[PDB]
DNA sequence: GCTGCCCGCCT
RNA sequence: AGGCGAGCAG
């Protein structure tokens, strides 16, 4: 037998490789995994009348020996129309690999005298084998019977590969990145100067601290140049092996400039980046970060300042290294602007080593956040709970943990899954403003209501067309999510342990994001279905309707709202006053919706509403402040206007005239250009070339 | 194109802004929807708003190179767009 | 990432 | 007639 802890995967070649380790990284490659294509029989027609007519045509275009065939009833219930509830399918087992035309699909259309649909004609290897092997997440695989790893076997067939029990999880190797960037007049590419790799291999002290550096202009390692510089990063991160990689926004910025780097030099080891050996890239290097979210599929992204792990940090505000490590670990860093362009570092040694000491500050800063904030811990519960990749919930998909949950529990239960508002109060308010999230407003609408694929009979001809409400799948697994959440609370009401009750928070609210992302199944995505996302969100505007008309009865002024969230004005000046008020008018809504569970979101002590999604605010935690969509947010505006514009709203009588008083002396410095230039910069992108534009 | 001409016409012989304003308000027999769509433009027109450039009338040349007229369009040359 | 349409705003 | 912001369907 073979045990491995899998952590990623990959395609290449019609193959899958799962990335794992076995503690030791460790590959398994699995070959003879077959697409399940399900063929739905004419009226009066069986699965055998299908193999016959089909089974030896499969044979002659793909050149098999033999094909594995079986008759299976299952369920259909989804959008396309004129198909049949249940019916009995014939079951063909089509390899990814076969001796001719592995790259040509069937389509969906077939027509034929014995069937006329089909499905799974266009399966993906790695969904296909999950959902077949049932495997939620990354967990352990009890296996029996190319890459940077020590440890490398494969194995012949898919069900050599079965999931266990145990919840433990061993320990990983991992690795924070920051990298000093360069940019070049010359060619506007961003070159890397220096890099510190902090390995975490079991404010926690690091195993090994490496920095590695090149001169800009003419443990730590001195390099000649750049190319010599990043051939040693990538031995030495073989060497390393690290199981996750983590650093501050690795996603679109940093990762992308190594990589970038790495291809103008022209490095041949720049396949340790990731697990997978490889000799060339892809041929053809938006599509850049797919490909090096392949290249690099064996190392985990473990981004902090990305949308996963910037959900995790509402509180900030720019997600800056500074702020994020000032709001999660309460400690104070000054960031230090380091400009390589300036000519001091080219001959005094002092500033270099200054600068290498904010690299390894800000590495440390990055790995002792993302340890904080427990963004692994969270994403693995949110992977085992959908079964999707766990590359892909800390790549920050939408799509990605709101379908592969859906094939999972609808595969668990026989089915065939189909291919692949108020007007805002604008101005100042004085009373305080507390912030409602109902995010579990469709949810229980779902549960309640008991809507679904297969409970709401609609006309699939006509989708616009509304049904009418009819216990069905989604809600039954709303539910019971629901009810793990409800016992998670109930462990928390007698915990002691510090440590076990962040664990059981982290459950808790892996929980409320998997409930709360299941409209993104049926709205937004493989399972779109439009009379049952209009429906829920009719009945999510009459539950609206009817919140407000409580907010008013009980004396209250909706500033603003949607279905995310209600804004509503206490009419009191007491965080305890505004508090008490937002506990009853819960409680309240609660009586009149019983599975509606809301809560208090945030706190504005002084909130400046100027649009729907425009606004800025005191928010309550100490006073804190916020600012949501306001001009002080776009590129177009120097960091002159954004200083102008927080300090009106911190100063928003006396407030307005001191408000003239400091655009007076304002205009004073500009006017006589006493204020730095750099705080005039403006910054705009361009999505064309710069000749193409009609203005 | 109608409103333009015209309005370039009439500031070319010599009408006031605000008097501009009062007579094009006056012709439309509400009050907000000037203020949201028509107030700016106007302006615009006189050159008192955006880069400032009092836009120097259209001529019988400017006004036959614009898009011929249709229905509900009176703009142009008669001696042209009628019969 | 690209197109059509609806509204709001400016030149 | 054009650009900035959203929402929609492909
Ligand atoms: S030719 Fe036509 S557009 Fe030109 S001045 Fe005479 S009437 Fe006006």
């Amino acid at each position: 037998t073979f045990q491995m802890f899998w952590l990623d995967y990959c395609e290449v070649n019609n193959t899958l490789i799962l990335f794992g380790k076995v503690c030791v990284s460790a590959m398994v490659q699995i070959n003879g995994l077959c697409r399940e294509l399900f063929f739905l029989p004419r009226e009066g027609k069986t699965p055998t009348d299908i193999h016959e007519e089909i089974i030896p045509l499969l044979m002659d275009k793909y050149g098999l020996d033999n094909i594995r065939a079986k008759p299976q009833k299952m369920k259909y219930s989804f959008e396309l129309p004129d198909i049949p509830s249940e019916s009995d399918y014939l079951k063909v087992l089509l390899p990814y690999q076969t001796p001719k035309s592995s790259r040509d699909t069937i389509p969906s259309d077939l027509s034929s005298d014995t069937f006329y649909h089909v499905f799974g004609g266009n399966s993906n290897i790695f969904e296909s084998f999950v959902i077949q092997n049932r495997i939620m997440g990354p967990c352990w695989l009890d296996i029996k019977g190319a890459s940077h790893c020590a440890v490398e076997v494969s194995v012949d067939k898919p069900q050599n590969i079965t999931p266990t029990t145990t919840k433990t999880m061993p320990n990983l190797r991992c690795l924070s990145l920051s990298i000093q960037t360069l940019m070049n007049p010359k060619e506007n590419k961003q070159e890397i100067v220096s890099i510190t790799l902090s390995a975490y291999r079991n404010n926690i002290k690091p195993d090994d601290l490496c920095t590695l550096v090149r001169p800009p202009q003419s443990r730590v390692r001195l390099f000649n140049n750049e190319k010599a510089m990043l051939s040693c990063f990538c031995a030495m991160l073989k060497v390393e092996d690290p199981d996750v990689i983590i650093g501050h926004r690795l996603q679109n910025v940093y990762l992308d400039v190594l990589a970038h780097r790495m291809h103008d030099l022209n490095i041949p080891t720049f396949s340790s980046i990731g697990r997978r050996l490889r000799r060339t890239w892809p041929e053809k290097f938006n599509m850049n970060h797919f490909f090096i979210s392949d290249i690099c599929s064996g190392r985990l992204i473990c981004d902090i300042a990305n949308e996963m792990g910037q959900s995790l940090t509402p509180k900030c505000q720019s997600w800056d290294l500074s702020e994020m490590y000032q709001v999660t670990c309460e400690k104070e860093h000054k960031p230090l602007d380091i400009d390589y362009q300036n000519p001091q570092y080219q001959n005094d040694v002092n500033s270099m080593t200054m600068a290498l000491q904010e690299n390894i500050t800000n590495c440390m800063i990055s790995a002792e956040v993302s340890y904080r904030i427990q963004l692994l811990t969270l994403t693995k519960q949110l992977t085992n709970l959908a079964g999707n990749a766990w590359a892909q919930t800390l790549g920050g998909t939408r799509a990605g943990r709101n379908e592969y949950i859906l094939l999972h529990e609808f595969s668990r239960n026989g089915f065939i899954v189909p291919d692949k508002v108020f007007e805002p109060e604008k101005g100042l308010h004085k009373n305080y403003v507390l912030v409602m999230d109902f995010n579990s407003l469709y949810p229980s609408i779902i549960q309640e209501f008991n809507i679904c694929f297969t409970t709401v009979d609609r006309n699939k001809e006509d989708i616009d067309e509304l049904p009418s409400v009819p216990q069905g799948v989604l809600p039954r697994l709303l539910a019971n999510l629901v009810d793990r959440r409800r016992e998670v609370k109930k462990v928390m009401k007698t915990e002691t342990d510090p440590h076990k009750r962040v664990q059981c928070d982290i459950r808790q609210q892996a929980l409320k994001l998997t409930a709360n992302s299941m409209y993104g199944c049926l709205g937004y995505s493989r399972f779109y279905a439009k009379p049952l996302a209009m429906l829920v969100t009719n009945k999510g505007r009459e539950i609206l309707m009817n919140t407000r008309q409580l907010a008013e009865s009980m004396n209250l002024l909706v500033v603003y709202g949607d279905t995310d969230s209600v804004m509503i004005d206490t009419g009191c000046d007491n965080y305890a006053d505004a508090i008490k008020i937002g506990l009853g008018f819960k409680r309240l809504v609660n009586e009149r919706y019983r599975l509606l569970e809301i809560d208090i979101d945030n706190v504005f002590k002084k909130l400046l509403l100027h649009a729907k999604k425009k606004y800025a605010a005191l928010t309550v935690n100490t006073t804190v402040l916020e600012v949501k969509g306001l001009d002080m947010k776009r590129r177009e505006f120097c960091p002159l206007s954004r200083d102008v514009s927080i300090h009106v709203l911190n100063t928003i009588e006396e407030a307005l005239q001191e408000v003239y008083d400091y655009l007076e002396d304002i205009r004073i410095k500009v006017e006589t250009n006493n204020i730095r230039i750099d705080k005039y910069k403006i910054n705009m992108k361009l999505s064309k070339d710069p000749k193409a534009y009609p203005g | 194109y109608g409103r333009q001409q015209l309005s370039l016409f009439l500031k070319g012989i010599g009408l006031s802004a605000d008097e501009a304003l009062k007579f094009w308000s006056e012709a439309f027999t509400t009050m907000e929807k000037f203020n949201k769509e028509y107030r700016y433009s106007f302006r615009h027109n006189y050159g008192l708003e955006g880069n400032r450039i009092n836009y120097k009338p259209w001529d019988c040349h400017t006004i036959l190179s614009k898009p011929r007229p249709g229905r509900g369009d009176y703009h142009g040359c008669p001696f042209r767009d009628w019969s």
